[PDB]
């Protein structure tokens, strides 16, 4: 997490260099803004190496929210509700499907007794 | 007559093999897991109560036995 | 009977078993505690802006919500000239430009 | 063991890397176009610094959100795969009935 913290810190440093550089070119001495743009490019190169050190990896709604201007907190939140709702959905399908399996299986059990013993093996297999 | 009834009963066996799974694969319920069961958004889930779902499972499980 | 338990194998219940609390199995309960609509105490954990206004609020200045994928499609170090650039920026006269807001 | 996909996501050193590459290309292009002309270099430079500034706002948002990326999606991708696996059999069950009439063959 320290790499993310230092690359984020330098990100804030260089965006602050864009702030003070814009204020400097608005309220315009050369050495201040020349040293400010060399600090800009230096912070750029530290973005290069710092993020090369970091290395972290419509379906890709993240970048869509970054470009359009949305908060990915609702993205990952809808992902929590999607994994929970999908878990209850699949488990519900398997529950009702098991109800059909033992319901119809027991119906065949009371249908004929000579087929009851093997279908018991069917309801006891894959265990 | 005697030859057609076998084909009709067979086609009904297949149509029941599909229709029996069609209802469960479309209308069913979730599970409480350990916290809650119903989601706040139940627009496309059309959750049916477990009573009519169980009775429907019993009926669809009975029709195939009757036809058999 | 034929085709009766013919694939003699223990095709076990699917390894990511939905019968188990998969949120607790994969350890996604902390991020759930962080991003859920309801907090662990009980109050509504919403109050999140539809935009990233909190993180531009971590910065300073007016930020009106306004390319990168195209860069990802076609990806070593660029070039630069110091004396030529310093000679380029050495020009800005003290006269004010046109009309643009400092908002 | 759950299948771990590799596509659908892009690394971070790539987005910042080609980012600042594109920004340096902008500083070179505007650097070559401002010299030729009288009051357009100023507003043009302000436009460049504010546009780069807001793209870098977007990247500030991404970097702050990143606090790995591949693992948090593959689970839901698999949960989406299983549902389709449940739905793929019904169409075959419908095609079998159509395949049975060709085998079925009263007499006058």
């Amino acid at each position: 997490q320290q790499e993310l913290a230092t690359t984020q810190d330098q990100v804030a440093s260089i965006i602050e260099s864009f702030v003070e550089l814009g204020v400097s070119i608005y309220d315009f001495t050369p050495e201040a803004t020349k040293g400010m743009i060399t600090n800009l490019q230096r912070n750029v190169d530290r973005l290069y190496k710092l993020n090369v050190r970091s290395n972290d990896p419509i379906p890709l709604e993240v970048v869509q929210y970054i470009e359009d201007g949305r908060n990915p907190d609702i993205y990952t939140r809808e992902f929590v509700e999607a994994i929970r709702r999908s878990n209850q959905y699949q488990r519900g399908k398997m529950h009702g499907l098991k109800q059909l399996r033992d319901s119809l299986a027991d119906k065949i059990v009371d249908e004929f007794p000579e087929l009851k013993e093997p279908v018991e093996d069917i309801i006891k297999r894959t265990s | 007559d005697r030859l057609t009834q076998l084909q009709i009963c067979l086609d009904q066996m297949t149509e029941q093999f599909c229709a029996t799974l069609n209802y469960i694969d479309k209308n069913h319920g979730f599970e409480r897991l350990t916290v809650n069961e119903p989601q706040m958004s139940d627009k496309h889930a059309t959750v049916v109560p477990p009573e009519e779902f169980s009775n429907t499972i019993d009926e669809l499980s009975t029709d195939i036995i009757l036809k058999t | 009977y034929y085709y009766y338990v013919d694939p003699e194998t223990t095709y076990t219940y699917q390894q990511p078993n939905p019968l188990q609390d998969l949120i607790s199995v994969y350890g996604l309960d902390d991020i759930s505690r962080q991003v859920a609509r309801t907090n662990l105490d009980g109050t509504k954990a919403v109050k999140l802006r539809k935009s990233y206004k909190n993180q531009i609020a971590d910065l300073s200045g007016k930020f009106s919500t306004i390319s990168e994928q195209q860069w990802r499609e076609q990806l070593q170090p660029p070039n630069f000239d110091w004396d030529l650039c310093s000679s380029v920026l050495s020009q800005f006269e003290r006269s004010y430009p046109s009309e643009f807001a400092n908002q | 063991a759950l299948p771990h996909v590799e596509i659908n996501q892009v690394s971070l050193a790539l987005v910042i890397r080609n980012l600042t590459v594109f920004t340096m290309k902008e500083l070179a292009q505007y650097m070559k176009t401002n010299v030729h002309t009288n009051s357009a270099k100023k507003i043009r430079f302000l436009q460049l610094i504010i546009f780069l500034r807001t793209q870098f706002l977007k990247l500030y948002v991404l970097v702050k959100w990143t606090r790995n990326f591949h693992v948090l999606i593959d689970l839901l991708n698999w949960f989406r795969t299983t549902n389709m696996n449940v739905n793929n059999c019904i169409w075959a069950l419908k095609s079998s009935l159509n395949s049975m009439t060709n085998a079925k063959l009263n007499v006058d």
